[PDB]
């Protein structure tokens, strides 16, 4: 604690200068109660906690937004409806997770409708966190989409709200922001809508 | 008032009327088969008018020897 | 923590144990009661040949009836018909005619007040 | 002072101060490499300074 | 009953329990199959449902009060009287004062001769079911 | 819910995160507004040990402390991580012994112990390296009477000796809310109440997190504000039937209005309950 | 007249019209019929298909001859091609005749109808079969149905109710062999 | 367990032992009330794998009733302390022995 | 759950031919036959995958 | 070799191979590589990929295959 703490303590902002550091963590086997994550928890601003679980859905960045915490998350220093939009999404992150075991071994079709509403609003919001890097664009194929922080902000608080409870899941998935959800629903529905007779080949009889 | 054949001017319908006959009917058969018979003449349910929305009153019901013969 | 594990483990072992006994008394009421759908199946169809089947008539007043379960671990059965409950009262719905709803069992009752609250009754 | 870093899950849930220490914990494959690549492209060619 | 083992017991036994011991570990194995099961007592087949009347009889023929051991003889009376029939009349309740009825009511003579041959021989067979009926069992 | 008494001890236990600081921030920040309408034997003078903290959050504190005008009651001993392990394994010992004048000559003090966890840590490093063999966790053998001789100074005197108070706050952080470890099982052991805040409830919106269930004290409504013991018994009885009906309102379909009575009735307590940070009531 | 063609297809393409495209049309008991009534055919000669029914149970859906069914102005027998009937059944014995054996069922009191194309449709609720009447309570019944003497007219209509069913059913039962 | 339940004292009825309890020493009024009330919260321990998932809808009064016997017994082991007069606003009750096996 | 005749006649010849390879899989050993009377048979690996 | 491997992805993810049955594409997808011409596997391999010239002539020679069944 002495080793990691001589040296974090030196990497500050003072009053003549600034550094703003971002540092990985390795975890070791996934687990967060070794002494080397644990120690480091204490000495960071903004913490980011990455998950296996949330990587093996598809999520990416793999963040578990019920264990990244930061000191800004504070409606005195970010805003009042940032504040407000960030603990409303982590309250349906919750209440989604208190109903995994029930949904697990007795499915869907038994919880209440005020509970499944919040299920289907958490898996909305499961996928909208996930976000094309222009970093992985060379894996992936997809382009990377910087968001903006208004963009996220009142993308996010339409699915709160219920502006979107129509739209599928899948248009969430991978996207930039709440324009973006709905460009690709219109796509999703339209390669469903979307079928041709005889393929218009023109292969076969090619001239020279 | 109603005009009909004698349970429909008695304020009885024929749901009513004709399971009374089955009532009747089930009574006088044997043993055997009145023990048998007297399986689908019991009446268990209950109902509720629902007035506003989601208030009742609950009308709960209870028969073993068939249709209440009287007039309800 | 480690016997945080051990107890969760033996709850979910009684958990597949017990719903693997609600599994073969529901196999056990099912198998006695197909015994009794055939038998009623029979007087239902003289009725309609004899009246025929007429869904989308331009009624003034209807009684609609969902009939459901009573108990609600049937998994998909009870809100698939209050999704065609909804779906026949707004196809009969063209002439502003009268509806009251009716529903059998207690699955019925706590899911037709969810979308058809004033003319359930 | 809040960090914009482009990602939604980091400027809303829990947003990253302009002057202070991030952290991004994971284990074994889970991409906190390519997340800290994503904030060299995203953060630190709108930065102004140096970087180490 | 599950747990518990005697890797020596295959056939190192007295030879008049082992006549119904080989039975009664058969039907307290079914029983222990249903047991958590049906825990409730609605709706039961009428296979299954014997099944957990006959080893609910047996579970309550087999326990016993502290510093009064049985002999051999009379104990495998009592779970001859269990695992027969004999005693699937008494609810559960009565079962611990209907075998100390079987031990009182029924002829101690069977007892000098199932202790003495050591095994359940077909004369002792047909009076003990015979001494296994003139028994006035508390279920009343 | 959990009323605290001058002279207790009341433990802090949580995981990351989860409002631990913020409640005992709130207790220090609280009797600036309490000291100006009450005497001057009246009033208690807080003392933040901050242990194995960085510097960037105690000149934070140091910060709040001031706008608020909670500077001129508090003292603020700060063993931070860069410093040596025997000054953090000091630190609770010397900001107590402050704590202590207010204590011994009539006055009444508040020392709030921030991660006492992380003193454990220091002293069980100091302890590993000069060869004192290792227990559980590689923990010394006198790891609880490091901290028993801590939390004892917390005491209410006697009118002979002035009749003054220490109140300690001990601050412990639990791994995966495990209370079960080895530095958590002894301070619980310790003292008098525990205000067990849970990760789950800040993640449903219930902030400051306090479990109801686990959270306990020792001294009880014996040292509670009348008019408030009054409304809290039908509080802490309402809250009582409140979670036993839960993990049965998954189906609201399933109404019964004697038991979404109470559903509603202590969902009503549980949204009361909820308050924001930095303003003390 | 005619001014609203209603039907189970008809009601598949205003129900594609007002409701959710993942929901597949219901279904309709008229689905699940394979005879209809109006069309032609089902004679066979002598031989009509009658289909015996009560809610519990169904008694015969075989071809038979001739029919014989206690109508409520009294016995009348149904051929083949009849002519289309809907008759109230009083309390009496229906009898399904195919040669020379006959079975003869008492019926509780029901509707039964011949359609335009030969099929008879029995609709009792109870079928009690002449073999399982039970002969020493059917004056243990009547006797006080005959005496039980109300002003009010519902029992009085559950009365005469009470006595034409069991007045049948002794003479039902007395000169069979 | 029990204290999460609010009785008070949080004793727990199947891990408490005493030697005592031999028939030989108490006597056997004593001992079948004190092993039928051992009997009957073990009955309702095994009865919570069903009943705190379902709602004793499906016991057909055959174990309702021991239920509810239970519960009952549950509460009622539950008794005011003299000492805890100061913590709780309910006087302290010193119950007799012959009392409090015919009240069980 | 539900019964003999209850599955198809393609599966009653899957009970039928496995209840036959179970029986065939058992064999009486020549060490146990002065306890059990029977002889015992060696069966060569050619028979056992020609008789199964 | 790595050529009749992408003719293989190319004969199941053009749906060349529907329509054959699950439990016969190990005899199916053999029999593309043994019947489709040998050419197009060395114009493949010389020329690292599909060229616009052989995707045409590929699905050419992806019709005139005896797939088992039909
Ligand atoms: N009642 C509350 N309402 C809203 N936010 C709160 C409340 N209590 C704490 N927080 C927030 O929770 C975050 C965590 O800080 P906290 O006060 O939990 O320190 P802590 O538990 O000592 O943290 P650490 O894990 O650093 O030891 C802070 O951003 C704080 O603003
Ligand atoms: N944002 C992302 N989008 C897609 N894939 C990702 C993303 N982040 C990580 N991955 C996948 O996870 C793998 C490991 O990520 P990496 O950054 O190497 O993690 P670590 O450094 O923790 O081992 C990458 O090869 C990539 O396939
Ligand atoms: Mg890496
Ligand atoms: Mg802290």
């Amino acid at each position: 604690a002495t080793d990691l703490g001589g040296l974090q303590e030196r990497i500050t902002t003072t009053t003549k200068g600034s550094i703003t550091s971002v540092q990985a963590v390795y975890v070791p086997a996934d687990d967060l109660t070794d002494p080397a994550p644990a120690t480091t928890f204490a000495h960071l601003d903004a913490t980011t906690v990455l998950s296996r679980s949330i990587a093996e859905l598809g999520i990416y960045p793999a963040v578990d937004p019920l264990d990244s915490t930061s000191r800004m998350l504070n409606p005195n220093v970010i805003g009042a409806e940032h504040y407000n939009v960030a603990r409303g999404v982590q309250k349906v992150l919750q209440d989604y997770k208190n109903l995994q075991d029930i949904i697990a071994i007795l499915g869907m079709d038994e919880l209440s409708e005020e509970d499944k509403l919040t299920v289907a609003r958490a898996r909305k919001i499961q996928r909208f966190l996930s976000q094309p890097f222009q970093v992985a664009e060379v894996f992936t194929g997809t382009p990377g989409k910087y968001v903006d922080l208004a963009d996220t902000i009142s993308g996010f608080q339409g699915v709160l709200t219920g502006k979107y409870d129509d739209l599928p899941e899948m248009a969430f998935y991978m996207v930039g922001d709440i324009k973006e959800v709905k460009e690709k629903a219109d796509k999703m529905a339209k390669d469903i809508a979307s079928r041709k007779e005889a393929d218009n080949k023109k292969v076969s009889e090619e001239l020279k | 008032a109603p005009s009909g054949p004698f349970y429909r001017v008695a304020g009885m319908s024929y749901l009513r009327y004709s399971n009374i006959c089955a009532d009747l009917l089930r009574n006088v058969l044997k043993e055997p088969f009145k023990a048998k018979a007297q399986a689908r003449q019991a009446i268990h349910f209950r109902q509720a008018p629902y007035v506003d929305g989601k208030a009742g009153a609950s009308k709960v019901y209870e028969l073993e020897n068939g249709i209440p013969k009287t007039a309800n | 923590s480690n016997q945080a594990v051990k107890q969760r483990i033996r709850a979910i072992k009684n958990i597949g144990k017990i719903t693997k006994a609600m599994k073969m008394v529901a196999a056990s009421k099912m198998k006695n009661a197909q015994i009794a759908v055939e038998q009623s199946r029979g007087l239902v169809d003289p009725f309609v040949r004899l009246f025929g089947d007429f869904p989308a008539v331009n009624s003034n007043k209807s009684v609609v009836v969902a009939v459901t379960s009573d108990k609600g671990l049937c998994g998909g059965l009870n809100s698939n018909i209050t999704k065609y409950t909804r779906a026949t009262l707004a196809t009969t719905e063209s002439e502003g005619k009268d509806v009251v709803v009716v529903s059998i069992g207690d699955k019925g009752r706590s899911q037709l007040t969810r979308i058809e609250s004033q003319r359930y009754q | 002072e809040i960090l914009v870093t482009g990602i939604k899950v980091v400027d809303l849930l829990a947003p990253y101060q302009r002057g202070g220490k991030i952290g991004l914990f994971g284990g074994a494959g889970v991409g906190k490499t390519v997340l800290i690549m994503e904030l060299i492209n995203n953060v630190a060619k709108a930065h102004g300074g140096f970087s180490v | 009953v599950g747990l518990s083992v005697s890797r020596v017991g295959s056939a190192a036994q007295f030879p008049g329990m082992k006549q119904v011991a080989g039975t009664l570990k058969l039907e307290l194995a079914q029983y222990r199959e249903v047991a958590a099961f049906a825990q409730f007592g609605s709706d039961l087949d009428a296979a299954t449902q014997y099944v957990l009347e006959r080893g609910a009889r047996l579970t309550e023929m087999l326990k016993q009060k502290q510093f009064a051991p049985i002999p051999i003889e009379r104990q495998t009376v009592a779970v001859y009287a269990a695992t027969k029939g004999f005693l699937d009349k008494v609810r559960v309740q009565d079962i611990v004062a209907a075998e100390e009825a079987v031990i009182s009511q029924v002829n101690p003579a069977v007892f000098k001769i199932l202790k003495a041959n050591g095994k359940i021989t077909p004369a002792l067979d047909a009076h003990l079911k015979a001494e296994l009926r003139k028994v006035k069992l508390p279920g009343a | 819910l959990v009323p605290i008494g001058r002279g207790q001890r009341e433990l802090i236990i949580g995981d990351r995160q989860t409002g631990k600081t913020a409640v005992a921030i709130d207790a220090i920040i609280h009797q600036k507004n309490c000291n100006e309408q009450v005497p001057k034997a009246q009033r208690v003078y807080c003392v933040y040990v901050a242990v194995g903290q960085k510097r960037s959050t105690v000149a934070q504190l140091v910060k709040l402390f001031t706008q608020t005008g909670a500077m001129r009651y508090t003292i603020m001993v700060s063993a931070t991580a860069s410093d040596a392990a025997p000054l953090q394994f000091l630190a609770p010992y010397s900001g107590c012994a402050m704590a202590e004048y207010f204590r011994d000559t009539g006055k009444h003090g508040l020392i709030i112990y921030d991660d006492l966890s992380k003193q454990s840590v220091a002293y069980r490093q100091m302890s590993l390296l000069l060869r004192r063999p290792p227990g559980r966790e590689a923990f010394p053998g006198d790891v609880f009477y490091l901290h028993s001789r801590l939390l004892e100074r917390a005491a209410k005197l006697s009118k002979e000796l002035g009749g003054g108070s220490l109140t300690a706050f001990p601050v412990i952080e639990t791994q995966a809310g495990d209370v079960s470890a080895y530095i958590a099982t002894n301070v619980i052991s310790i003292t008098d109440g525990q205000i067990f805040l849970e990760t789950e409830l800040f993640y449903k919106g219930i902030r400051p997190a306090l479990n109801v269930g686990l959270s306990v004290s020792r001294v009880g409504s014996a040292a509670q504000f009348p008019g408030m013991k009054q409304v809290a018994g039908t509080l802490k009885l309402e809250l009582a039937q409140y979670r036993e009906v839960a993990a049965f309102a998954q189906f609201g379909s399933d109404l019964d209005a004697a038991t979404q009575y109470v559903l509603e009735r202590g969902a009503r307590l549980t949204e009361m309950l909820k308050q924001k940070q930095f303003a003390p009531i | 007249e005619a001014a609203a063609p209603a039907g189970p297809k008809e009601f598949t393409e205003v129900w594609n019209k007002k409701a959710p495209s993942t929901l597949i049309v219901p279904e309709f008991p008229s689905n699940y019929t394979a005879v209809k009534a109006v069309g032609e055919g089902q004679v066979h000669g002598d031989a009509f298909p009658v289909n015996f029914y009560t809610p519990h149970s169904i008694l015969s859906q075989a071809q038979k001859d001739t029919v014989v069914l206690p109508g409520v102005d009294g016995y009348f027998g149904v051929k083949a091609s009849h002519v289309p009937t809907i008759a109230q059944l009083k309390p009496g014995v229906v009898e399904l005749h195919s040669g020379a054996e006959s079975e003869k069922f008492f019926v509780s009191g029901g509707f039964a109808f011949v359609h335009p194309n030969g099929v008879t449709d029995i609709c009792v609720l109870e079928a009690a079969t002449l073999d399982q009447v039970d002969p020493a309570a059917v004056k243990s019944a009547l006797a006080a149905a005959s005496a039980a003497q109300p002003t009010d007219e519902f029992e009085q209509a559950a009365n005469r109710a009470a006595i034409e069913l069991y007045s049948a059913l002794e003479s039902a039962v007395e000169a069979k062999a």
